[PDB]
Parts: structure tokens; C-alpha cells; sequence
């Protein structure tokens, strides 16, 4: 269930970095070493994702059924496999990070990889 | 000896850098085991390497001599420290190379009596007869108070952009805040005496009689650590500096006061001093306390004012 | 006997080296078996070598015995501990050879009044008629403690840069955080007499004389170990210590108190000592404690607050 | 599959190894003696990746069909042969890294390989 | 008589070296074979050997027969355990040679009120008339448990070098930290008895009297076995030793546990040693363990909690 | 207990933002550096709140039974899943914030997670 | 002691609100800037509240046993639970607000929340 | 295909061997008791062929044709005839030294054969 929660908290991560295309995030994310600069995160890259939801560029869907993400950016389509986390999994994962700032570096990662993949997918299509 | 515990307060800090990673630079950070009421934890916590305080300090001292009439080398009237370890510094000072063991004591001396630079800070040369020096100033890297369970330390990133009316210019800085603590050591009975062992050699009587300024202008350089005139970055990243305590140690034996880590760290060093007086037969034993931080300090203990005032003390 | 165990906190340290690679120095590192919850586990560990703690000692003990006017050999004056192993010390020294089995105690005897180092630490001469000498102190590598299941340190690499005006000056330095714990262990009541079996020789009575001021050296060149006076790399990469926990026992039997890697291991080796000398048919046992973490400690325990209060109870 | 992470993690660090021009990533992962030093050579390297991905400096090709990636630096061409890993893969080799380090030594060693083969046949056609 | 089965945890040892090549001290290790789903694997691992274990349980009941007036030996005061071999070293004792076969015994009994160790360890008399007498204690080679798919056991070399002002210094030196087992056996009910068929000579008595005082030395020197005072290179390479887990059997009939190769070796000592109860017409049997690893120990034991108690409760 | 009235707090303001159609409350919330801020955002919300009430747009209700508020805002129906704060919460919550002002960051990252899943699933159902 | 004072204060606050029906004077409470807009609020508060006693439509309780004030206003029945403030209470209030006009702020949440979750409890009945 | 790996190896430690002039890391792969050992040694030696590959003082080339390496120790120049070992030749060379150590030791007495014989030639 850790593993879960890291694998939708990444996700979420990844949503916000396609949708705004900036690193910054998962960069303060990855690099964070208090529970401030995690949570501080968890907010902005949540705002963003509130954003793009109320402008219908983010949207949940299916996929073959996985449940996914859409996202439209500058005129780019991503689609992220995956859930975005719950209100549970994000009061979890600052528990976690309470106990070991390490699982907010693991998240970091995860989002990076995602995001990375997806991007280079795209590239290849164009 | 002369030995000192100094606490500092610093917001807004990027001082030390490290290599950078695409247009980000970075600040120094290394692991720190601290102690808490579940047990023992792992952190990383920004640092700052002593290497830029030994430049500091060595900066200061080469101003301090060239105002005050002491020999300068070469290299070392420019601000480059290589000293004299490679061929090419002795070529450019002029200063022949040691032939065997039995004459490394002289080229010591030649050494000795161009910088002062070498004489205190110490210095190397490798080859066929290697020739050492160790340093009479110790310091160590910066590291914050690591008390209680929550460490007083803080760093993020900070945009930045450059302007262009023809766009074809964006950069992030790591800034950082922070209580810094750091200790040092000073022994000025070994300043302008010679370390490798030999037979007496023409050139020490100008030592002996250069001795005692030697010792004031390494007594005085040490303001500048002291005051906070140290590190990189300061045109456009000048940090704010509050000195919160400080301790200093006079001794004529061996002795460590205690790291700035506790909030009762003077009453505890200067019982300590009291103590390893008593049973290491010494005959000296000098404190000197600045507080600003309203603490714990103890009875019987002198208290300055400034820093100014400590340097007039030691110097006296 | 005397037997303590010790346990340290050090942050950003570098005090002992290795072979390097490349433009990085390396810290040393060995493997250790650590038991958790899922059976056991080999690990790779930055340790400390007992050799330095030993270097640290006799030095300290040689500045000791200059200063309380008992003889010191003439390349033990230097910082220089080849003792009398080969010929050349032998020559010069000035001390002749043995010239069968027979001879070997007057050789020892020689060479046991000149320095005090040969005689606490012992020595060696290889030749014709061997003669041998085991150190009367006892020291080990120091280890990080094995307590649960996380290894309570860490290692990482730094990066460092030296200026020059016309590029033609990059190397890195391994630095090591941890919680260190080691034991020692020294027989004062062997201190100042020949171990080579034989007939009695001339010289012996000097020995009896000074016996209690060697020993009294012996006891008192403890408290650099115990402060923390060992290691290189001090001059740019001074570490920070503090003392943690902190056990002594003096007896006139062998005992061993127990490795610091548990947090109750001063209660285990109190009952321990209790038991061995009711078993053992000993006549003396007394322990000191110094405790600064808050763990369990028992009853009937004498406390003490800093390490010179120890040095002293010791000598007295 | 053990094999095909590795290698997967291999090929990731000699791509950022021959993009950056830098050993000095490679040396930090093959002299980790922690999951901490791991991580973050596997964020670090993926960054620099990620930076060459947007300049299109990095992109993946085909190569005879062989999966490759393409690198250009400093006017140098190189072309990796194999996958770079996924998220999975990163996520499967912490687990591996956390059970025993020695899986960062062979990954490293394996990097290590693969660039120095690219190099000398680099400068060998010049 | 007594068995024993011990399971050991030691990091950081070098306790038995080899012969030297070159410039570097080797350990002793043995080939091992160990299963795998591919095949089979040969690992080299180290061992410690049984000679020096009974090398220092000899000098551990010298020492503690000297304090209680039991007759020793003139070549075994010193730490020398020729024993009573040649005719060299029964002229420095002065012991006069068994004239024929049918005088054997009273050699023996001669030669077994002269020295203790002679009588427990055993010896050997080569000549014309020879005699013999095995060892009262055996042990058995100190090998890391072969306990399921992996070995905890690791060899590593470390590198060592002397500071000289002249050079003109490097030597290498194995280390190891490995999870030991051991196992031996000693009958006290044969301690004080001749082994020789005959008729008794004169002088038996007092090897009567002297029988209770002799079996009680031999048990108390298994202590310093069981608290880890054994083997080499302790001044600069002191181990750091654990006890583990325990098994210690009474019997009044042969009887040894089973190796301390599995996780679950005391369950079957003790089903064992009913089943052979029940078949050899036994009177005495009882089973002392230790536990320290939390492995499942069975019913019918008194669990103790140090090596003390242990020995007290073999004495009583 | 304290999670429990974060949890309480957290509902008032994703009641507060969902009727409201405005995200400036909590965006003050969880960027509070004073008990003033928080304490201003507090009234306002319930303020907010008690509109929706005297209209009976905002009512409590029990869904399967877990307790409810519902709220219907420009012909949206929403369901928030829980109870809103008592007098006794507020005032424990504002002693928890004089104490640490991390509190407040806390119930603004909940109640931006519970209304950002509650307007995705009215999305999706459209 | 001076959470008792502030809690009293509320209660009034929240009886003469549920009385008038009108939350005009707790609104002026909680935005008051001086000294004499809070001793304004309370001497028109209690002249609402006097004329309620007046006519009997505000009385003193207990409840199970716990002091109470039932309120009758325009058909619907209100019990707030607690005492009035006494005339004590009201001058060691104005003397906390002559050092902080937060306690006002104070009060005035409190209140809005009693009247807030005895009307919601209201409109379920029935 | 075994006695090739094996000899690739060796010719990567006599390689660095020739070009470090220092024999520590041939006297620890030939002392090697583990798998840690070895694949420390593997990488070491490629670190130090990879400086002399950058420095452009190692390189690949032909001698009458069979492949060698070309290792300039300064003006000390030596050939070590064969192949420098592939990234799949170290991988199963490991595999082979997780089977068995002894893999390392003859690797170690062939790659010091090789530099004997070029030291003494030159």
C-alpha cells in the first residue's frame, strides 16, 4: 500500500509537470529535505492539476480498461496510466515523509521516469 | 593555545557552491547523524567547507603584512595560495631545490623568510628530499547547531532572469538560512620556529627577531574570521550576520572546548578547563565568554562586549 | 587491570586514508555482520584504524615523560616509532647487540631504561637471539555500533577546486558521518618489569625506583584518547566530537566489559563484573561511569561528570 | 529480468555519461555504499537525459532492427545500443539496490563499458 | 563427563595468520562446497584452528594453578609447553627416565606430580620405553556456520604504513568478521587418574587428595575459553566477540550435541540425549542453554544468562 | 483527535470552496503565516456556509450510512463525505495554529483534495 | 479564564443572533477594528436581549444537568447550551480588548458557529 | 570461448598495468576471495584505461594483421597484442567468477606473463 500511494503521488507529479512544462516541482519535490518543502509541493502541483481540470485540459479517463489521465499542453496530448491520489493517500505520504523524507525523493523519481517516457513517445510520433 | 567556540546567525545565504546541474547552482550539503527522542536519525543539511575561511584568514594575514613591513612572496602577493609545491613557484621566487635530507633544514629556512604566508599556514614540496609543514591554524566546516529534534536550517531554489529586447536568460540559485556553529585553533608558541630537525643553520636570528610581530599579525587576522568576511557570492548575495556567543580558550596545554551544539556549552568547558588544569600540571588558564543570547554561563568568568576587545586582550 | 568502553558521535570526518584512485581520496571501509529482524547481513562500513590510536598514545605519553624528566630514547624524541627493530636504530642509540639467549634479559634491560616507549609498548629485535615484548596497552579498530536494523552512518564524496590565474586543479576528498564505539584495555601491573625469564641483572633497582612514575605516565597519556586528540587530516577537516557514554573498570583479574553496540550494555557488564569476581576469587573491582544519553545504568554505580575527574580517580 | 534492469540502468548512465561528457556520476553509483547515493545518481543522470530529450540532443531510433538511442555532444555523435529503463525498471532495481548495493557496482561496470567501446571507436574514425 | 556446543559473532578479526609472502599476512581459510539450483560452488572461508585455543586454555589454567599452590612445572611456568618430551627437558625438572616397561606407570605418576599440565593437557615421552597420555579437554576447529544459501563470512586485505623523515614501510595485513561455531568436550571424572594398567605405586594418595582441586582448576579455566581469550595480533587488532547461543550437557555417560550448523540444533541435542539416556542405562543428565538469537529451544532446560552462572552451577 | 479535527476543518473549507465556486479561501488558508489569517478565513468560510444554509443549498444529510453535507452551486449537485467542525473544533484548532501555523497548511491540502475528486467525478458524470 | 469570558461572550452573541435573526452585530464584532465598535455590538446585543427577556421569549434553562438559554424567535424554538456573560465578564472582555481586538474575532467565530449548528440542527428536524 | 574471456581480461590488466606501472591491481585481482574483489578490480583498471583512452596514450590499432593496443607510458611505448574484453565479456566473465574465484588468478598470471615479456623486451 506504500508503493501505491508513492505510485500515485508520482503521478500526480507527472500531471503537473506535462501540464505546465516546467520541472520545478518534482525538482523541489526530489531535492526536499523537510516536511515544509513536501508539502509546500503537494499544494502547487495540486493548484496546477485544479487548474487544468477547470479548463477541461486535464481529465480522468480509460484506457485499453487502465484508468488514466489526459492532459492537453500547447497544443501537445499526454495521456499518464495510472490514479491520482486521494485525500487519504495524501494525508499517508505526509506521514511517511514525517517518518523518512526519503519516500519523497522515490515519488520524485517515479514522476521523473513517467514524465520522461511520455515526452520522448511524443518526440517520436512528431 | 588559543582556543574558540563561535555561534552565528545567517538568513539569505549562498556562500559555497559545488558543481551545477543544467541551469541550476547548487549548495553544499552533507549528512549529519543527530539524536532524537526515538533514537537516531540521517539528514542532509547545508554546509560550508573550512577551505574558504583558511583563504579568508590567509587573505587577511597577507594584508596585515604588507601593511605592517613583513616579507611577502611573490605568488603569495597575489591572492593564489599554491605556495610553494610545484617547480614553477620556485622558479618564479627564485629559491633552489633541496639536494638531500641533511639540507632540507636550509631550504626550509629560505622558505621561511620570504612569506610569512608558508610560515603559519604551513606548506609541501614533494620530490626527491620531501619537505613538510603543518599548518598552526585548524579550522573545520561549518555545520548548524544540531539540538533538539528539529534541525534550524532551511534551503530552496530562487528564480532568475535576464533581460533582452531580442529574445533567441533564465537561471535558478540555491539559497540557504541557517544557525551556523564552527571552532578553531590557534597555537602561537610554534609560530616562526622551525619543525624539521637538523644542526643550526645561518638565517634564525632573523626569525627570533621577527617572532614577535609574526605572532601579533597572526593574533590580528583572525578578525576577520571572527567578523564574518568569508566566502562568495557577496555582490549580488550578501548575507546578514548576528554573532550569538562566543568562547575562548588561553591555555599553555592541550585542550578542546565544547562544540556550539548545546545551549550549556560554556559552563561546562569552563569547569572542564578548570579541571584539566588540575591534573595536567599546567600554569596558564585564560577564558573569555560573549554572550547575546541570554544563557546559562557561570561564575568567575570575564565578559567582553565586542570582538574588537578580545583581539586587544589577546594581543596584550 | 583497566578496561573501558567508549562511545563517540562524529560528523564530517576524515581522519584516516587509504589508496587513492584517480583525483579522490578514499576513506577506509570494511565489512561488518549485522543481525536483523530477517536473519543476518553483510554490510561495507567506513572504520577507523587502531594503529593511529596508538600513534596518538605514545605520542602523547612521550611528551608526557619529557616533561616529567623520564628518559626518552633518542629517535623516539622524533615523532618516529621504529623502536629498536633494525640495526641502524641499535647503532644509533648505541646500544650493542645480544650475543646469545643468555644475554637477551641484559639487552632488554638496556633497552628498557633509555625509552619509555619500548617498555609500554613493547618492541621487537630480530636476529640471532630474538627478543620480544607485547604492549602493555591494548587498543582495537573503532566501529560504528551494530544497533538495530539501519547502520547509524554514512560516506560521500566532495568536490574541491584550486585557483590559478592561467588555467593549464580538481580533486575530491571522501568524508563520513557516524556513531563510533570502541574498547581498550591496559595492564598497569606489569609496567616497568622484564618479561624475558632469567637470572637477575644490575639495573633492575633503577626500574623498581621509577616504576610509579611510569605507571602514573601510563595512566595519565589516557586522556588524549579519551578527549579525542587522534586522526589526520586536521588541519582543514577538524571533526566534531562529543562524548556519549562511557564505562570503566578497574580489577585484579581479567575482564572484559561488553562491546558498546547495545543501549544497555553498562547494567549487563556491572552484573557481569559482580558475578566474575565473586566466581573468580578476585579482591578488588570498582567501575566508573559517565553517561550523557539518559539510558538505564543500575545501582550502587559511582557517576562522574567530564573524563579529567576519571584520570584522576585513576591515578589516585 | 534481473539482467535486463541492470543493463537497462547501464545503458541510462552511459547515455548521460556520454551526453555530459562527466564520469563523475558513474563513479558516485558504482562507489555507492547506500540507497541515498543510488537515488540520487538515478535522478541526476535522468535530469541531464531529460535536458538533452528537450534539445533533442537525446532522441531513441532504431539501428540495424536494434532499439538504440542517438547522443549528441560537443559536435560528437554516439549511438547507445538497447533501452533506456522505465519507471518499473527504476522502481524494481531500488528494491534490487535495497536487498544488496553490489547491484550498482555491475550497473556501473556495465556503463562504464559501454561508453569506453563508444569512445574509441569515436576517436579511432577521426 | 561435559560437552559443549557455542556459537560466536567476531567483526574485525585477525586472530590465526599463515605462512607471510612477500610483504603481506595471510588467514587461514578451507574450501567449502555449497548447493545451488545451477550446480555447486567451492568458496574459500576462514578458520581458526584448534591448536591455539588449547595453547591458551593451557596458559589460563597455569595461571590459575599458580594461585592456589597446585604443583607447575619448570618449563611450563613459562609460557613454553614443551612438556616432558626429551631428555633435554627432563634434565632441567629432574626427573630420572623409566627404566623398562614394567616401571612405565611409575613414571607416569612421577612425571603427573611434577607438573599439572602434564596430567590435563597430556604428554608424550618418546624414547626407548615410551608412555602416553591423552589430553583430558578436546576441541575442534572454529568454523562460520554453513546454515542455508549463503555464507556469512567475508576476507579482506588492509593496507599499513610506517612514517619515516628518510625515506629510502608498506605491508598488508588480512582481516575478517565472520559468525564462528565451535563444540569440545572434557571429562573431569578421568582427572587425577593414571592411565597406565599396573599396580599401584606409592604416591597415588596424594593424587587423591589432590584429584578434587585439580578437577576444579580444569573447570574453571574453561572461563577464559568461553569469554573469548584466545589467539593472536590483540595490541593493535583486538576482535570484538559475542556469545550467541549456548548448549552445555552433563551426562554420566558419553554423549555430544549436534553441530551448530542449523538454526534448530538444540531441540535435537535434547530429544538425543533421552533417546541415548534410555538406551545406555544412564543416571545423570542435564542440559544449561543460552539464548541470545530468540531460536526455539524446547522444554526440560534451565536457561541461564551469562557464562558465570554456568560454570558455578558445573562446579557445584 | 487532532486529525480528526484537521479532517473537520478541511471539510468546512472544500464546502466552502464548492458553493462558493472560489478557491481564494483556501488559498489563504494554506498560505497562512499568522493566526489572524487563519482565524479570518475561518469566519469567512463559515460565513460563506451560513448563506448556503439560510437559502437550503448547503444542508447535512446521511449517505450510504456515513453523515454528508450537500451542496448545490449554479445547478451543480456535490456531496462532501463527512461532518463539519463544532464551536469546539474551531477553538482546538485555533490553539493548535497559536502552537504551529503548519495546521492550517494542512486542512487547505485536504480540503483542495476533496474538492478537486468531488469536481472531476461531476465532470466525468457530464 | 479568559476562554470562559471569551465562550459567555459568544453565547450572548449567538442568543441575540437566533433571537433577532440577523447576524448584523456578529458581523460588526468579528471585523472591529476598535475598542468602541466592540462595546457598540455589546451594548445592542444585550438591548436585544433584554427586550427577549422582557417578553419571556429568551429564559434561562437547564438541560440535561447543564446551564442553557432558550430563545423563541418568529415560531422556532433555540437552546444555546452555557451561561450569559456577567457584568464582570463584559469588563474584563473590553479590558482583553483594549489589549487585542483578536479576542473580538474570537468571540465572534465562536458565536457564528453555535448559531451555525443549532439552525442546521433546526431545519433537520422535521 | 572461456580461455578467450579470460584472456581479453588479461590483456585489459596488462593494459593498465603497462600504462599505471603499478602491479597492485594485478596482485588483487590474482588475490581476489571474492565476487566484491574482482568486479572492484574490473572497474579500477577500466578507469585507468579510460584516462589513457582520453589522454589519447591508449589506443586500439593493427600490427603485422592482428589487433593490438598501442599504451604510451610517456616515452616507454608498448604493444600488447589482442582484444581489450566487450562489456558482455566482463559480464560473463563475473558470471564465471560467481561460479569460481580462480577465474580472477589465471586471468592475474596471464596478465602478468604479457607485461613481463614487454617490460623485458623493452
Amino acid at each position: 500500500e506504500k508503493e501505491n500511494i508513492i505510485g500515485r503521488i508520482a503521478n500526480l507529479l507527472a500531471v503537473g509537470f506535462l501540464y505546465s512544462e516546467s520541472p520545478t516541482l518534482v525538482d523541489r519535490f526530489a531535492n526536499a529535505l523537510s516536511k515544509e518543502a513536501v508539502t509546500k509541493v503537494l499544494y502547487d502541483v495540486q493548484r496546477i492539476v485544479q487548474m487544468g481540470i477547470d479548463r477541461s485540459e486535464i481529465a480522468t479517463t480509460t484506457i485499453t480498461d487502465y484508468p488514466a489521465v489526459n492532459v492537453n499542453s500547447s497544443g501537445a496530448k499526454y495521456t499518464v496510466v495510472g490514479y491520482l491520489p486521494t485525500s487519504q493517500d495524501i494525508e499517508d505520504f505526509l506521514r511517511m515523509i514525517e517518518e523518512d523524507v526519503y519516500y519523497a525523493r522515490k515519488a520524485g523519481a517515479l514522476a521523473m521516469s513517467i514524465a520522461n517516457r511520455i515526452k520522448l513517445g511524443s518526440k517520436q510520433s512528431k | 593555545m588559543i582556543s574558540g567556540s563561535v555561534r552565528f546567525l545567517v538568513n539569505l545565504e549562498s556562500l559555497n557552491g559545488v558543481e551545477s546541474i543544467g541551469n541550476l547552482t547548487k549548495h553544499r550539503t552533507a549528512p549529519v547523524v543527530l539524536k532524537t527522542s526515538t533514537g537516531y536519525l540521517v539528514r542532509y543539511v547545508p554546509v560550508i567547507s573550512g577551505e574558504a575561511l583558511a583563504h579568508a584568514y590567509q587573505a587577511s594575514l597577507v594584508d596585515i603584512a604588507k601593511k605592517e613591513g613583513l616579507p611577502v612572496g611573490s605568488l603569495s602577493s597575489q591572492y593564489e595560495f599554491i605556495k610553494f609545491s610545484t617547480d614553477e613557484a620556485l622558479k618564479i621566487e627564485g629559491i633552489k631545490e633541496p639536494k638531500d635530507y641533511n639540507d632540507a633544514r636550509r631550504f626550509e629556512v629560505e622558505v621561511m623568510l620570504k612569506d610569512v604566508i608558508a610560515d603559519v599556514g604551513g606548506f609541501m614540496y614533494a620530490g626527491g628530499a620531501p619537505v613538510r609543514r603543518t599548518s598552526r591554524i585548524k579550522l573545520g566546516y561549518m555545520i548548524p547547531a544540531l539540538r533538539g529534534d528539529e534541525i534550524p536550517a532551511q534551503l530552496e531554489a530562487q528564480f532568475h532572469v535576464r533581460f533582452s529586447n531580442k529574445p533567441v536568460a533564465i537561471f535558478n540559485v540555491e539559497v540557504s538560512s541557517a544557525l551556523y556553529t564552527f571552532s578553531f585553533e590557534l597555537d602561537e608558541d610554534l609560530i616562526a620556529v622551525p619543525s624539521t630537525f637538523g644542526e643550526k643553520v645561518k638565517g634564525e636570528e632573523e626569525l627570533e627577531r621577527q617572532k614577535a610581530k609574526r605572532v601579533k599579525s597572526a593574533i590580528k587576522a583572525l578578525y576577520s574570521l571572527l567578523s564574518g568576511n568569508f566566502g562568495g557570492k557577496r555582490s549580488r548575495f550578501l548575507p546578514s550576520m548576528k554573532l550569538m556567543s562566543l568562547v575562548v580558550t588561553k591555555t599553555d596545554f592541550p585542550f578542546m572546548p565544547e562544540p556550539a551544539h548545546d545551549d550549556d556549552y560554556i559552563k561546562t568547558t569552563i569547569m572542564r578547563l578548570g579541571k584539566a588544569k588540575g591534573v595536567l600540571n599546567g600554569n596558564l588558564a585564560k577564558a573569555y565568554v560573549i554572550n547575546n543570547e541570554g544563557i546559562e554561563v557561570g561564575e568567575g568568568v570575564t565578559v567582553l562586549s565586542t570582538v574588537e576587545d578580545l583581539v586587544v586582550k589577546l594581543e596584550e
